[PDB]
């Protein structure tokens, strides 16, 4: 009687339940792992705070409404502020981890709308101006806000036209990347496992996010008639198999 | 036959011949089989 | 090999056409899940889409352009390309970027291929036989000040001599200081409130310095440089979307306003052929 | 010393040559590598990976529209919508497939075209979706739609359909630029039944739709794309 | 081996002399079936008949001619011959087609080599060392526009650098979407009412696209290009009667009109010697 | 190093030679051969074929 | 000696040494034998 | 070959990083004498560093 | 003789090759090497002895 | 191969791989054990 359908995701001191999943992915099928020595550089020993950081942090709701163009949110830095994790993070020189992404949304059978859940690794945002203007801090890290793509162009922030995923390339093509859709008729929760992906063992977690979480309306939210115009979307994410290392001072961050 | 002492300096590489889309096209974590429904 | 294996027709209750893409799966349908095929064999082994071969063939990656010519009284010898840089690219000419942007991370050794053919638009007797000098003034090498400075001396820099005309080809490992070079990277070089954003920040790998090492004759002679660049030992990770919009900077991924729609309108309908 | 020959082709530079040349920075060392999940191996590999079709395309400029395939509720007969199949043009050509295709000269293989219904549970409906093989015009209605390879689509609990265009050719190569000889036939979608919408309900429903390439897939004799030019050397 | 065997005189009611050639055979009569022989051997193996032999030879297959000047003003630098194009044939130049229509299918791997001379016609100082890029700008593949397009980059795009006066080499595979290329082909590419009729619809290839890489000098200079081909690894298939009018375009089977009798008149009667 | 001398011939083109030459682009694939009746091997086959002789020349 | 990785870099093939002119000049259904009459 | 070994936390009479620099020798200590590491391996050789090459182009 | 081909590159020079060269003075012969304490192999063997820093560097 | 005579016409040494840093960090003339004091 197991369904594809209903899951358990257990993890710390917090528990989530769907009935209503589509599978799970797992990006490039790989699961969360520590760092091995024969891939360790650093010397340093590093802190493994298990339960107290690995467990299940959920971000403010979002409103998906018929004119919402789509958000999307960067890591390790929408955790920024979350309980230990946060703190970890602005304490040690370096980090690294993996993450279990449940992104909720749902509505009735009479609703439809279709959400694209990707997560894609190294999102190199692109200025609106054009020319080699950049993308300063914190524009690209909004914290627990995320970007709103249907916000105004700002000054120093990046470019939000959605056809063009904030990259110079088309939304179509997104689907290359590890996804799930929420399509209101199957689906009311997507979940996504990430590994850590990166070119070197371990980083800094405040000068480089290593994935975006985008969630994108893409058939449009379309309710029974007389009903209210929109639906929440509810983002909750997981720190998994995290690990930080050259303890410290604790950074000072621009603004 | 090298004539060169160093790796770089060796000619192109031979094919993978690896060739595994699975990661890319089911990475589900429960495996779907062809022709059993999709979601149960 | 079979291409396709021959299969007759189906009256089940095991559907292997239906599925959930809401999943995020590609569910490997055939032909013969849907139609009566025939065995066919495939008679291909998919050689030549191999990462090594796709960025295995040279790309012109540069063209730079120095001048032969009497310095006496010139103030600034690079300015008057009496000797001339290359910040080192492979994002500079689009040809190879978008092939490289097709990937993530990707690691592969290097053969530079430096073809330099000499031009004389104004009047001369005769077409002369410079030799052109190429180093690698990397990060903390003296990078040269005149076309003549003891930094061409580069013993501990390398350096090749070929002849215009003729061309020049040298390999080199990957000398990125990460696992494999980035081809994206959100993120800056610290967190400084106005600091730089993109790759421009790890591309850390100096310059290539051009210089003739002749003196001068009577006229004057125009050098072009084109450098040319092949991968070998590739090794790509991560895939990502083709490029759609046109390219701005090295290095950031940042297109032009008022670009045009990318994808062609239908001259008739969404039921037009 | 050894006596020799030159040949002709002695002193030229071919960019698509594999030999040997010295290693500039000898003794180096380089970096160890890592893991990384993701590594790919062949372009076959990802081709394989089905991405969305702007199959609505009649807009004016690009817009997440233009994914999406409208539905009306009550039509009978009627068609959905219409392409031919040049996968290196047209709808097709900024996919990813469609976009590696452009780097090769002559593809030959299955293709598999998918179908996700995003309208409202408690509705329903039958689709017809037709495969015209080569030498015939794109069909002008069902019937003449439905003689050649088709899939009646049942809208259901399962809601994408997957519908693989066999490969039907006498040459066994074709070429991904568009050409006549080489030309590959139609793809058309009618209402089987109709769609249905329940009560408290209304409007139009939509179709996203993908493409990928079955594993029976061959793509051969690289060239460059048509999809990228410049006019002057970028610069940081 | 025996060229022919001994045999004396015959007096028999087994005639191998007689036959119907209303059946289309060519029975194998011999010297020896109707003379009297002496024994003599063959010396000889028939190696210089053989079709990779006849075949494998370069022919030349195209002269064209780009020249390198200042295209300061030029609106249309394939006009001006600062660069052009060749729509790869192999049917142009008459002396390998006749050898090569000798049959109706045929497959063979390939060796290209060009020749390219420089020429001054009109006073010049010297004689400026050119380096000439050839490249393949197929089907798909954007066309050169000026002389130097990112197309040039040909980051994909085989291309070959040599210089004037010297000689550019390689070989290449069987690229003929079929498993031989049609030598004839007496169909449409379509049933349309007005498409074209030959094989001119089959012999798809794109063009070779040759240009000078060097800038201009003071004076112009004509380069002229010749391709040679060679087939190796020959296969060919249903043989033909020979080409005996002349011929008019290529790949069509079409003759001159008011052309001349090509059978020679006797000077004299049927009985002349 | 390995030491050389160049001969008489050295950069000539003989349009009657039998080298090899790289290949332009590799990896490359072939189509597969299919039957097709008909093969020649020998122009030697071929002329044993009889054909008409226009012996009355005389037009 | 190949210097080089693909077959059609290799130089010219080698005689055929097959020859067989029946398919040309004998293709009859029914087999002749030269002596015997052509036609019985 | 090990760039670095694991080491835990130490409490002795046995202190590696108080030398007398007086004696004229650089004693070889490393950072597992002094913090607490994990291990790491070399993945170098030292073969850019060798004389034969630093003087040999 | 046997038939070659010359790639690019040929006939340039680069200062970081280890190729041979022929002997200008051959049969010569060297002064034989007596025990000199000290030698040097790895320039990795001497950056471990320690030097004196400049820390005060405020003059 | 060599092709010439002469020792000197070879090419590069090839890496001593010897490396001993003692004769120049630990020149002293009792053994200094670390972990032990320095001075006794
Ligand atoms: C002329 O002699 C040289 C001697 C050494 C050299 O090394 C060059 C290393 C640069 C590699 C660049 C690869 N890359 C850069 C950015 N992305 C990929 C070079 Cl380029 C030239
Ligand atoms: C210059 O580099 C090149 C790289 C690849 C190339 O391939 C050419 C393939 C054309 C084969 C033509 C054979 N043919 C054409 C019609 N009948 C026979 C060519 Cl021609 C040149």
């Amino acid at each position: 009687g197991y369904s594809d359908r209903v899951q358990q995701i257990t993890l710390g001191n917090s528990t989530i339940t769907t009935q209503e999943a589509a599978n799970a992915v797992v990006c490039y099928a790989e699961w969360p792992e520590y760092l091995p020595d024969v891939d360790a550089s650093d010397v340093n020993k590093t802190s493994k705070p298990d339960t107290s950081v690995c467990r299940f942090y959920t971000l403010d709701s979002k409103t998906w409404t018929t004119g919402s163009k789509g958000w999307c949110w960067k890591l390790p830095d929408a955790l920024k502020d979350m309980g230990v994790f946060g703190q970890n993070m602005f304490f040690h020189s370096l980090g690294r981890s993996g993450y279990t992404v449940h992104v909720q949304c749902n509505a009735t059978k009479f609703h439809s709308g279709c959400l694209l859940v990707v997560v894609i690794p190294e999102h190199q945002l692109a200025s609106h101006e054009g020319g080699n203007v950049s993308v300063k801090y914190t524009f690209t890290h909004p914290g627990e806000r995320g970007i709103d793509l249907s916000s105004a162009n700002e000054v120093g922030g990046p470019v939000k036209d959605v056809l063009y995923n904030m990259n110079g390339t088309l939304l179509g093509n997104l689907l290359i990347f590890p996804h799930q859709f929420i399509n209101l008729r199957t689906n009311n929760t997507a979940t996504i496992v990430i590994p850590y992906i990166n070119s070197v063992p371990i980083d800094s977690m405040t000068r480089h996010n290593n994935v975006s979480l985008m969630v994108i309306p893409i058939a449009p939210l379309t309710v029974p008639t007389g009903a209210t115009p929109s639906l929440p979307i509810t983002v909750t994410i997981a720190p998994m198999c995290t690990e930080f290392s050259g303890i410290r001072s604790k950074s000072i961050v621009p603004q | 036959i090298n004539y060169y002492k160093d790796a770089a300096s060796t000619s192109s590489a031979g094919q993978s011949l690896s060739m595994d889309p699975s990661k890319f096209t089911e990475p589900v974590k429960d495996l779907m089989l062809k022709g059993a429904p999709a979601l149960n | 090999t079979v291409a396709s294996i021959s299969s007759g027709p189906k009256h089940t209750q095991k559907v292997p056409i239906l599925t959930a893409n809401e999943t995020g799966a590609t569910m490997p349908v055939l032909p013969s899940d849907s139609i009566e095929t025939r065995t066919t064999y495939m008679h291909f082994n998919g050689s030549e889409t191999d990462v090594e071969c796709f960025l295995g063939r040279a790309a012109c990656v540069h063209v730079t352009e120095i001048q032969n010519k009497d310095a006496t009284g010139i103030d600034n010898h690079r300015e008057a390309k009496l000797f001339n840089d290359w910040k080192i690219n492979l994002s500079s000419l689009v040809q190879l970027r978008k092939k490289l942007e097709l990937f993530t991370y990707v690691r592969f050794d290097s053969e530079y291929t430096i073809l330099a053919t000499a031009s004389q638009p104004d009047s001369a007797n005769y077409s002369s036989n410079l030799v052109v000098q190429a180093m690698y003034v990397p990060p903390g090498a003296p990078n040269p000040k005149e076309w003549d400075d003891y930094t061409w001396q580069s013993a501990s820099n390398p350096s090749v001599f070929f002849k215009v005309g003729d061309t020049s080809r040298f390999s080199v490992p990957y000398v990125g200081l990460a696992s494999a070079y980035n081809c994206f990277y959100d993120g800056y070089s610290h967190d400084d409130a106005e600091t730089q954003y993109g790759i421009t920040v790890l591309n850390h790998m100096g310059s290539m310095a051009f210089r003739i090492v002749n003196e001068h004759d009577e006229h004057k002679t125009l050098v072009k440089i084109r450098v040319y660049h092949r991968a070998k030992h590739v090794e790509a990770w991560i895939p990502r979307a083709p490029r759609a919009l046109p390219y701005t900077s090295i290095g950031r991924t940042n297109y032009p306003k008022n670009t045009e729609p990318v994808i062609k309108k239908r001259k008739g309908d969404i039921k037009s052929y | 010393g050894l006596p020799t020959t030159t040949l002709p082709g002695s002193g030229q530079f071919l960019t698509t040559d594999d030999r040997q040349s010295p290693s500039a920075l000898p003794n180096y060392e380089p970096t160890p590598r890592i893991h990384i999940p993701g590594k790919v191996h062949n372009l076959l590999e990802i081709i394989q990976v089905d991405t969305l079709i702007p199959m609505n395309n009649t807009h004016t400029k690009d817009e997440v529209n233009s994914y999406l395939i409208p539905l009306n509720a009550n039509r009978q007969n009627e068609q959905v919508f219409g392409t031919n199949l040049f996968i290196g043009d047209g709808v097709f050509k900024t996919t990813l497939l469609g976009e590696i295709v452009q780097y090769y000269t002559h593809w030959s293989g299955s293709l598999r075209f998918s179908l996700m219904y995003t309208g409202p549970a408690l509705s329903s409906a039958k689709l017809i979706l037709a495969y015209t093989p080569p030498g015939a015009r794109g069909p002008q209605d069902r019937r003449e739609a439905m003689l050649g390879t088709h899939v009646v689509w049942d809208i259901g609990l399962q809601s994408t359909i997957v519908m693989t265009i066999p490969w039907t050719s006498g040459v066994q190569f074709r070429y991904t630029d568009p050409d006549t000889y080489t030309s590959a036939g139609f793809l058309s979608c009618w209402y089987q039944t109709s769609l249905i919408l329940p009560p408290e309900t209304t409007g139009q429903v939509y179709l996203l739709s993908f493409i990928s390439a079955c594993p029976d897939f061959k793509l051969r004799l690289m060239k460059d794309t048509q999809t990228i030019s410049q006019t002057v050397a970028l610069t940081e």
